[PDB]
């Protein structure tokens, strides 16, 4: 595959285990490396040749590559453990260096918190210039990792669509906002309109019907 | 390999 | 071993992306591929390609006709040059050496370099009311909203009713920034008092201030 398959969210209380995968069997073919990053610092290297510590990183990470799942292991989680941890690996089917899709491991700090949504409408002003922009806001949610899709009359958006990277509100949730923007026509010629944000495999659907 | 980049051996 | 990235942050689309990295306490000669990672913002890492003192060069297949990855071990620097840029390849742009063979492990990094594509000059924002549609006329709580749209640079300050308050982060949507904020308020509270948000665009001199009006 031209990325490799990781969960987006992996999420435990200090002290407790946790194990983020990697996914033919074309991953047994090479030697998968791991990285770590945290917002604002350059990607840090964890785990080499599939299982091997570079210097500084310490016995509580280990990394396993069997045939169609390779794991990254952390025991004792510890709160600067928080980071996005990326799997990476030669595909010489593409001869490329491919990433995995990267999963946010969060050290629980705070109960599980399910997504505030809101879905506004395209303000007339906006009409005026032939677009319209469907805002959805989402709030108090953690961890910190949502999905967002649209659909228009029942059928999923394919383009058209953006959402913000999540980030920190004082209370320690995360905050986001999706945007779709069609022409006025596209607006006027739709009836309902869905926002759907997945939050740890649970949906929170927001939609509206231009008319009543 | 010295200076190219694959799969394992 | 420090690996340091520099080079223009705003490049036109359609022009050519090219970006230095310096090699520091480590000699080019040895057995590693220099090398360029992009990060787009809250996107994954994405391989363009590496190169080894031998001449040898690998890159991502469905860059490589606009990649070109060049290294001179004298001068202690690799250099990337990417032709014909879009929007597209707004990104953190990151230096690394790799291991070749079987391995393909990147250590260490570059601290990195943020290049943003875009052809926008300075630009005031357009900013949108985001008031409740057709919908919930019994809850409790009203949240009102400005979509602050097509601005360029960074950065906006949204205040309301001039100081339950979210301010979501910018977006690049194709060479502008986008951002929002909302404002949650007592139902009560709305339509009957005035609610205002006041958009401060330093770079263009511009403020904006937007009353919500409700929906006929
Ligand atoms: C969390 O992981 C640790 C270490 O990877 C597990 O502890 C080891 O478990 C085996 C058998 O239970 C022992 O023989 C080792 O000596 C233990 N080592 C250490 C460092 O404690 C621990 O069991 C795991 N937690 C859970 C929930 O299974």
């Amino acid at each position: 595959q031209s990325v490799w398959t990781q969960p987006p969210s992996v999420s435990a209380a200090p002290g407790q285990n946790v194990t983020i995968s990697c996914s033919d069997s074309i991953l047994r073919s090479a030697f998968v490396s791991w990285y770590q990053q945290v917002p604002g610092s350059a990607p840090k290297l964890v785990i080499f040749d599939d299982r091997q510590r570079p210097s500084g990183i310490p016995a509580r990470f280990s990394g396993s590559n069997s045939g169609t799942t390779a794991t990254l292991d952390i025991a004792g989680l510890q709160r600067g453990d928080e980071a996005d941890y990326y799997c990476a690996a030669w595909n010489g089917r593409l001869s490329a260096f491919v990433f995995g899709s990267g999963t946010k491991l969060t050290v629980l700090g705070q109960p599980k918190s399910s997504p505030s949504v809101t879905l506004f409408p395209p303000s007339s002003e906006e009409l005026e210039t032939n677009k319209a922009t469907l805002v959805c806001t989402i709030t108090d949610f953690y961890p910190g990792v949502v999905t967002v899709d649209w659909k228009v009359d029942g059928t999923p958006v394919t383009q058209g669509m953006e959402t913000t990277q999540p980030s920190k509100q004082s209370n320690n949730k995360y905050m986001a906002s999706s945007y779709l923007t069609l022409t006025a026509r596209a607006w006027e010629r739709h009836s309902s309109y869905s926002c759907q944000v997945t939050h740890e495999g649970h949906t929170v659907e927001k939609s509206l019907s231009r008319a009543d | 390999e010295p200076g190219e980049r694959g799969l394992k051996g | 071993v420090q690996l340091e990235e520099s080079g223009p942050g705003l490049v036109r689309p359609s022009e050519t992306l090219s970006l230095s990295c310096t090699v520091s306490g480590f000699p080019m000669n040895e057995s590693y591929f220099w090398g360029w990672i992009r990060q787009s913002p809250g996107k994954g890492l994405e391989w363009l390609g590496s190169v080894i003192h031998t001449g040898t060069t690998y890159y991502r297949p469905s860059l490589e006709s606009r990649l070109t990855i060049a290294m001179d071990p004298s001068k202690n620097q690799v250099s990337l040059s990417l032709t014909s840029v879009t929007v597209a390849d707004s990104a953190m742009y990151y230096c690394v050496r790799i291991r070749g063979g079987s391995s393909n492990w990147l250590d260490p990094w570059g601290p990195g370099i943020v290049v943003t594509a875009s052809s926008a000059k300075t630009t005031p924002p357009s900013v949108y009311p985001l008031a409740p549609g057709c919908g919930d006329t019994t809850g409790s709580s009203v949240t009102l909203g400005c979509l602050v749209k097509g601005y360029f640079p960074e950065s906006v300050t949204v205040t309301w009713n001039s100081g339950s308050v979210h301010t979501f982060p910018a977006l690049l949507q194709s060479g502008l920034y986008t951002m929002s904020s909302s404002v949650t308020v007592p139902s009560s509270t709305w339509p009957s008092q005035t609610v205002t948000c006041s958009v401060a665009h330093p770079a263009s001199s511009t403020t904006v201030d937007k009353k919500i009006e409700p929906r006929p």
